[PDB]
């Protein structure tokens, strides 16, 4: 159990790192804030932010998209059966 | 040797395979051909 | 008590034998049980 | 019964030797596992 | 140091699957041993 | 790596192929291949 943590943590972490794709200008465009920024946001609210929601949850689903599909659908499966008999017959032999 | 060979899959010649390498849980994506010959000619031989 | 030791060492060429079947039969899939869980997983994940 | 034994185990183990039939070309080809292998087979199941 | 041991052989495992690479004609072609064999290497030696 | 590969000679891989198989005493003249995968791969996961 310890190991599949680990793998699993140790996988997972890489996700935070921007993929190029996060850089989509096209989806959605980082410089939008000035629109809200400049003379149009007179209030530290942060609440027209609100309105850009809808392009950055498909900026996400992007990025995010793979990364994910690749990982359980290629590399998990493979982790989980070497894992299991690497451990177990070494065991098997020393209990003989 | 007929029926043998008439009944022979794929993945039974896979599954010996990963029995010969206790070291490794995959294999090459070709040594199904090799456990093939061996598992026909061993089970052939037994008969004899 | 020889024929009895003999005894003991076939023990443990069994046990060998029977978690090697069980473990292998797992990397190939064959393990209907092992199967329903591991895509019920991925179905999961995905989900969320 | 010994000599027999001898001559067949002898006799079967040269059929693991490939035979020029094996290389067959048209009958079927090595490289068909491109096509499977070739962004075809992105899991490490060999169900393809 | 559990942890890390298994992150290797997890990851080395992977390298014996064949890659696309490995089926490179160009570079090497797996027909050449009809060269060795259609009439060229008349005793089992595997030495040509 | 670049010495492991360098060094790598087809006979050895030829010898550990015979010795996974204790019931024969020859290869299909393709097993070297699949040998030379897991022994290269097991090797370089002995060093890290």
């Amino acid at each position: 159990t310890k190991a599949l943590v680990n793998e699993a943590r140790t996988e997972c972490d890489r996700y935070v790192r921007e993929s190029p794709r996060f850089y989509d200008e096209g989806t959605f465009s980082i410089y939008q804030f000035r629109q809200t920024l400049q003379q149009t946001s007179q209030g530290y609210d942060a609440q027209a932010i609100v309105e850009a929601e809808p392009a950055i949850k498909e900026l996400l689903k992007l990025d995010f998209e793979p990364k994910v599909f690749n990982t359980v659908r290629k590399n998990f499966r493979q982790t989980v059966n070497n894992t299991l008999k690497t451990h177990l017959l070494p065991m098997a032999e020393e209990q003989a | 040797l007929d029926e043998l060979l008439k009944t022979f899959s794929v993945m039974n010649a896979y599954k010996r395979a990963t029995e010969s390498h206790p070291r490794n849980s995959t294999a090459p994506f070709i040594a199904v051909l090799v456990e093939a010959l061996y598992y026909l000619a061993n089970e052939l031989e037994d008969a004899f | 008590l020889t024929l009895l030791n003999q005894e003991m060492q076939n023990l443990g060429i069994e046990f060998k034998k029977y978690m090697s079947a069980q473990i292998n039969d797992v990397v190939i899939g064959n393990d209907r049980e092992f199967d329903q869980d591991f895509t019920k997983l991925k179905a999961r994940m995905v989900a969320r």
